[PDB]
């Protein structure tokens, strides 16, 4: 709500080996763009890499 | 002729000589839901009629999505005409004029433009998806425009390769699709002669990706060519429905021999196709050459080395061959221009079939008066000059022949809209290359050069010095209403004329585009949706005007209405203080406005039929039922004007002198509206007392019309005014798991879910919901992002509903940049629209 | 390998104007509606000239295929793909 | 002012100096009436001064 209104107002008015966390994106206010519904792939497809049993 | 063209299976001389015989021409439009396979079909046919133009192994050559944005978006945006000569099952050749229409629900205007100049419709239906939103909308539109309807159930390979249904269940799915189409047709049409069934040859089965296209007759002909002694026409009559084959008696019965017996369609058509596909995709190395030997197909060695998809395409192409089933369908069940001319003149000609010119047009005689109707305008890539496109209903157009072009406002008494022009060149339009010709007879489609100057949307091209009593064809009646509204303004005000010229050009391109200049000097574009306006602005900025244009936020068009009867009977007098009118305003009965707009009632009816209709349908007495004066801002506006003046109180003969002016005043007043200069909807205006000055020098003209408009406004303002939102109808297809996510996305935008239901034979679900048009911008993107792209929605305008708040309430305080609560949405929608229009900040409620 | 080219050409002639000369020397000119693998021609709007030269009008005609001497086809059929 | 210097296409909004240091809502808002009034008053003041002595 407050971040909602603030976004509306804004729109209309050394060797660093590790990346700085300030460069992160996806720090969003809309709950639809944070809690994205996860694809289930009919319960038979799985994401690569992660352990299958998990 | 004399034009360098791709080599064809036929020769263009045969094509030119076919155009003269109107009995061998088929004017067909391809329509269907979005991405239902309508475009390969064209190349899936261009390739079969163009040896050198082939589809790439890894990429499909759309060949009719010739546009830039069409090629990147992969979405049909504009109709592309194709004129090809296609052989029949019996070897006969017909000339086919095919209209490839976009399937997106936003671009329905292109479909109506195609439907106007077509005699038949081929509806494409995905075999896996089934009957979707646009399929129903196009069925309704086609049976309303009096077009022969045929069905092509495309993408049948999805039943085999994707869903992997057993052949019997694939048959059930196909029968269910056909039954759904039949039910829709019977819903939107009264006469029964449009029964769709593969037994009648109405329905074809196809898979354009793999070059499969067969009817029952064509497959029976494959059998006959293999085993000579069978009569394929009688064989085809037993290949559908609950008819089983008995191999012991070699006869087809209506009862299954014993048990485990399969229907004829499964045994003879579905099972061989299943086996062909299964062999190709599973046993290409093991047992493919043997089955190919059995079917009589011999593939060369480097041909068997192809990937599975090109190999399947090639095998099915060898086995089936040309698309003779499609041509059989369209020859048997789509009238020729000669036969279909009479309904076309009956429906789309203002003069009616009975007119003398109507008769000569209904004969479709190419030696008669010239009568050419153009509905599409195609711009050359330079974007300077346009080319009109339409069919020649009568006579014969020649290159270099001077013509008389009639606009949309041309009447037999106001002959100022007509303009003489000179035809420059004539092209027989094919998808990509234009084949220039010297003349085009009746019943054919022609691309005309030189008549683009005086036309905006549609035209009727006739001959000068003859055809004096030549009227026009009715302007296109579209499926939707343009609601989404955006404003445009050049970055540099110096180059405003450039943007105005670009606006004229885009108005020419898009049939349903409405560009208007508001009172505040604001240029406004009306569109159907986000994709529609996106492509409109893409064309405007890049194609027609090479300047930079600023775009305002999207907004919708509102409508104004009432919810009770006016408290105190309003009155208004002329400046002469002699003529006085008294009116009251009350809301119309439920469901009457839709009856009025949909031409269920017309003021052209005699007072008797009007009265009986109102009496039997909405409990009106004869006095009021026959008392109707006008029908809203247009001839079919959703408002009614009624006179309750008693014969004793006011002399009716004198009232007749001012009837013709009160009607105009009421029409203009409803056209503008007092709240925010929006249309008035669903309002009944009753006149209670009309004091008329006897002297005609005091009444009539510019004295009584403004009084009528003012009294209309004041009467409207007494009964509680309300605003009206356009409501969108959204259909969403999504898997079972993402249904809840669809609900969550909808709940945030004042959405109200009507129904969710499984798609029979498919693992997906259809969610149908209602969403306000204004609370819909980015809804598609929200739904496709929250669901990781697994849910897709198409939205189309459905109806008008009242905004929750009360527009006339100064107690509400609105901040500039915050969303408002529903209790006072109407107040914001009203004052902000007024500010946008440039009017005062608030209304002045008075008498 | 089964059905000859001229029969195919006759199939193409359906819908055009054709003149028909049977063994009885009777000339039938009219719109060819249908044809079969045999020369059985169902043809309409006949301007019929007898051996003596009398001319008559007869709207529907069906000629046995065995009893045709020759059939004169319209010249645009010379451009049929089947004639290439 | 408009009689002396007509503005048909509303081009007066292009050469208007603004105080860019302030926020957008705190700057001058270039509405047509306000812009025309400012241009008019500047033109009136400029006319009083002969161009040969000094210019604004
Ligand atoms: N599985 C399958 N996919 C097909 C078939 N035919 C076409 N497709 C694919 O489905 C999509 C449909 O694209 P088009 O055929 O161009 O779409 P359209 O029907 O013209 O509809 P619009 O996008 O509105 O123009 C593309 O990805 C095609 O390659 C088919 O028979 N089977």
């Amino acid at each position: 709500k407050s971040k909602e209104l603030h976004a509306i107002k804004e729109r209309y008015l050394k060797f660093v080996f590790e990346w700085d966390a300030s460069e992160d994106t996806s720090i969003d206010y809309n709950p639809l763009y944070k809690e994205r519904h996860q694809v289930q792939l009919l319960g038979r497809g799985f994401i690569a890499g992660i352990d299958l049993k998990q | 002729m004399e034009q360098t063209l791709p080599v064809t299976v036929y020769e263009m001389d045969f094509l030119a000589d076919l155009m003269d015989n109107s009995e061998l021409i088929r004017n067909v439009t391809l329509c269907g839901h979005l991405h239902h396979g309508k475009t390969c079909f064209v190349d899936c046919l261009i390739e079969q009629t163009h040896p050198e133009i082939r589809k790439r192994y890894d990429q499909d050559l759309c060949y009719t999505d010739i546009l830039f944005t069409e090629q990147e978006r992969g979405v049909g945006i504009k109709s592309t005409p194709v004129t090809v000569v296609l052989p029949d099952t019996k070897g006969k050749s017909y000339l086919f004029n095919i209209m490839d229409t976009p399937g997106h629900v936003n671009f329905s205007d292109e479909v109506t433009a195609g439907l106007r100049i077509s005699d038949g419709v081929v509806l494409f239906i995905d075999a896996a998806e089934g009957v979707m939103l646009n399929t129903e909308r196009l069925i309704k539109h086609a049976v309303q425009e009096r077009l022969a309807v045929t069905v092509c159930i495309n993408k049948i390979d999805r039943l085999i390769l994707e869903l992997k249904l057993p052949p019997t269940d694939a048959y059930y799915k196909l029968r269910h699709i056909v039954d759904e189409v039949n039910g829709l047709i019977s819903m939107y049409s009264t006469d029964e002669n449009l029964i769709l069934s593969p037994l009648l040859g109405n329905v074809c089965f196809s898979s354009s990706q793999y070059s499969i296209c067969f009817t029952l007759g064509s497959f029976a002909k494959i059998y006959a060519d293999t085993f000579g002694d069978i009569n394929y026409q009688e064989f085809a009559k037993r290949l559908w429905g609950d008819i089983y084959f008995n191999p012991k008696t070699r006869k087809f019965t209506k009862k299954a021999p014993t048990s485990s017996s399969q229907r004829s369609f499964v045994e003879f058509i579905l099972e061989p196709l299943y086996k062909i596909l299964a062999q190709v995709v599973g046993d290409v190395d093991t047992s493919l050459p043997r089955t190919l030997d059995e079917l009589g197909i011999h593939l060369t060695k480097e041909e068997l080395k192809l990937n599975i998809r090109p190999l399947l395409r090639l095998v099915c192409k060898k086995f089936f061959g040309e698309f003779t089933g499609f041509v059989d369908m369209c020859v048997q069940h789509i009238p020729s221009p000669k036969v279909g001319a009479k309904p076309k003149i009956e429906h789309t000609y203002t003069g009616g079939v009975d007119s003398d010119l109507g008769e000569a047009m209904s004969d479709c005689d190419p030696d008669g008066p010239l009568m050419c109707h153009t509905t599409k305008m195609y711009s050359t890539d330079d974007g300077v000059q346009f080319h009109a496109f339409g069919r020649v209903l009568s006579g014969t157009i020649h290159a270099g022949q001077p013509v008389k072009v009639l606009g949309e406002n041309y009447t037999l008494e106001d002959e100022e809209d007509s303009q003489i022009c000179t035809v420059g060149r004539l092209w027989i339009s094919v998808a990509r290359y234009h084949i220039e010709v010297n003349r085009v007879p009746a019943g054919n489609w022609v691309l005309i050069e030189g008549v683009d100057q005086p036309i905006v949307k549609t035209a009727t091209i006739t001959e000068p010095r003859g055809n004096e009593e030549a009227q026009i064809f009715r302007p296109l009646k579209f499926n939707t209403t343009s609601v989404i509204k955006i404003a445009v303004e050049p970055v540099n005000p110096s180059e405003l004329p450039k943007m105005l010229d670009g606006l004229r050009k885009v108005n020419k391109s898009y049939p349903s585009l409405t560009t208007k200049v508001e009172e505040s000097g604001e240029h406004v574009i009306l569109g159907t949706g986000e994709l529609y306006l996106d492509c409109v602005m893409h064309d405007l900025r890049k194609m027609y005007s090479e300047i930079d244009i600023k775009v305002a936020d999207p907004v919708v068009t509102f409508c104004e209405t009432v919810v009770e009867t006016s408290s105190l009977k309003c009155f208004a007098e002329t400046p002469n203080k002699k003529n006085k009118i008294t009116m009251i305003a009350e809301p119309l009965e439920k469901g009457l406005a839709e009856d009025i707009e949909n031409e269920v009632v017309q003021i052209t009816w005699n007072r008797k039929k009007l009265g009986e209709f109102f009496q039997t349908k909405y409990d009106w007495d004869l006095l009021a039922a026959r008392s109707i004066w006008a029908f809203g801002p247009d001839a079919t506006g959703p408002n009614i004007l009624v006179d309750d003046t008693l014969p004793s109180e006011v002399d009716k003969a004198l009232l007749g002198s001012v009837k013709d002016s009160i009607v105009q005043g009421f029409q203009w007043g409803t056209r503008e509206g007092p709240l925010c200069d929006e249309l008035i909807r669903n309002v009944k205006f009753k006149i209670l007392d009309a004091v008329v000055a006897q002297e005609p020098l005091h009444r009539g003209g510019g004295q009584i019309i403004p009084t009528a408009r003012r009294v209309v406004y004041s009467a409207f303002l007494m009964a509680t005014p309300r605003l009206m939102e356009p409501y969108y109808f959204v259909e969403v297809q999504a898997p079972a798991d993402c249904v809840s996510a669809v609900y969550t996305v909808l709940a945030r935008r004042r959405g109200h879910v009507t129904q969710d239901a499984p798609i029979p034979g498919s693992p997906l679900y259809t969610i149908k919901a209602f969403i306000p048009a204004i609370d819909s911008f980015g809804f598609e993107t929200d739904l496709r992002t929250h669901t990781q792209g697994q849910a897709f929605s198409l939205s189309v305008f459905h109806h008008w509903q009242i905004v929750p708040g009360d527009p006339l309430d100064k107690s509400i305080v609105i901040r500039p940049l915050e969303p408002q609560p529903a209790p006072h949405l109407a107040r914001e929608f009203m004052i902000k629209t007024r500010r946008r229009k440039g009017l005062s900040e608030d209304v002045s409620i008075s008498k | 390998m089964s059905i000859g080219v001229p029969i195919k050409v006759l199939h193409e002639a359906e819908g055009h104007i054709v003149t028909c000369e049977t063994n009885t020397g009777e000339v039938y000119r009219g719109k060819l509606i249908e044809a079969e693998d045999n020369m059985n021609c169902q043809m309409s709007n006949i301007t019929v000239t007898y051996r003596d030269g009398r001319v008559a009008q007869l709207e529907q005609v069906y000629i046995r295929g065995s009893k045709i001497r020759f059939l004169i086809l319209p010249d645009m059929l010379k451009n049929a793909p089947m004639l290439k | 002012y408009l009689t002396e210097h007509p503005d048909p296409n509303n081009e007066n909004i292009v050469g208007y100096n603004n105080k860019k240091c302030w926020p957008r809502d705190a700057r001058m808002r270039l509405m047509k009436h306000d812009v025309n009034l400012g241009r008019a008053v500047f033109w009136d003041i400029k006319n009083r001064l002969p161009r040969s002595v000094t210019t604004v």
